[PDB]
């Protein structure tokens, strides 16, 4: 996260760190949707382009975390995956459509203070919130710059949604509905943005309806990190819920 | 599900962090 | 640059 703050403890209980087991390392974001499923961008699991392609065995996901690098004894909670779902219209030779995946941790995780799940919205709040200068909030680990380092513990920034036109109008890739994007714009004397390992966490936004988060995007593309007249492109999550539902239901 | 959404230490206490009120002075629809 | 884990949940 690039130009973002410490989080404050428990302050993202349904963060999820996407952790390779071989060489020990940080792969991804991530998100706690129930006692056994996390959701995540389908290029933290399969990106041929950079010869990627990540097997269950080859994962951990640990929940509850503050500190990257620590091991945070007491605190966070480390689950083997029973099985990974990637989007079948996952669009990686092009764009990235449909950058979406779940996993199915081999046994429920424990609820505590720091670990708890993130609701997915329903149409309704996705309808009402889903406009343009409304903001979310981006979490992770993952890079401070795009070029350099690497943050002491999880970071925060809250970014507002931009106008589709200006999405579009920010880059050579052809933006679907099945993504929006977020950023300040070079005038606006602010910026922040999502960075190199951000990749698969969480876009979420506060509904003022009934005080709960919801997690509207999945971190998914951005060209660099925080350059002006770019913007960050976050999976629409409401677009893609009814292939979320289908696994969950078929499967859990 | 039902209880998801509300953080332990936060909306369960009612306490707010310290940037959550950007986010809600953002939002425009319905006041 | 990573803490070790605990052997068990590599296991
Ligand atoms: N080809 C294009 N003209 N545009 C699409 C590039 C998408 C790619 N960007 S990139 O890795 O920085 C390479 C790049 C840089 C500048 C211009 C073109 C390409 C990218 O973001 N990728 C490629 C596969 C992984 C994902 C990623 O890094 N996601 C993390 C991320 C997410 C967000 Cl929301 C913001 C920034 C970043 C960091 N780039
Ligand atoms: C990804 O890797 C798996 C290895 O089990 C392989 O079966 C699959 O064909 C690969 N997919 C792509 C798109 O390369
Ligand atoms: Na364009
Ligand atoms: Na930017």
């Amino acid at each position: 996260i690039v130009e973002g703050s410490d989080a404050e403890i428990g302050m993202s209980p349904w963060q999820v760190m996407l952790f390779r087991k071989s060489p020990q390392e940080l792969l991804c974001g991530a998100s706690l949707i129930s006692d056994r499923w996390v959701l995540t961008a389908a290029h933290c699991l399969l990106y041929p382009p950079w010869d990627k392609n990540f097997t269950e065995n080859d994962l951990l996901v640990r929940i509850g975390k503050h500190s990257r690098t620590r091991y945070e004894r007491n605190i966070e909670k480390i689950s083997m995956l029973e099985k990974i779902y990637i989007h079948p219209r996952y669009n990686w030779r092009e764009n990235l459509d449909r950058d979406i995946a779940l996993m199915k941790l081999k046994k429920p995780v424990a609820f505590s203070d720091y670990i708890h799940p993130v609701c997915l919205p329903d149409r309704e709040t996705a309808a009402s919130l889903l406009q343009a200068g409304y903001k979310g909030r981006v979490t992770g680990w993952g890079n401070l710059k795009e070029t350099w380092g690497q943050p002491s513990v999880l970071q925060v920034v809250n970014l507002p949604i931009v106008e589709r036109p200006v999405c579009k109008d920010s880059t050579r890739i052809r933006i679907t509905d099945n993504m929006f994007c977020a950023g300040y714009k070079p005038d606006e004397g602010k910026r922040g943005d999502a960075c190199e390992g951000d990749s698969g966490g969480p876009f979420v936004m506060k509904s003022p309806f009934n005080n709960r988060w919801y997690q509207m995007g999945i971190v998914s593309w951005g060209e660099g990190c925080d350059r002006d007249g770019k913007y960050g492109f976050y999976t629409h999550v409401f677009r893609l819920k009814k292939w979320i539902q289908k696994v969950i239901d078929q499967f859990g | 599900e039902a209880d998801c959404g509300l953080r332990p230490l936060f909306e369960k206490k009612s306490l707010e962090d310290k940037t959550e009120r950007e986010l809600l002075e953002s939002y425009i629809d319905g006041r | 640059d990573f803490e070790e884990i605990p052997e068990e949940y590599l296991q």
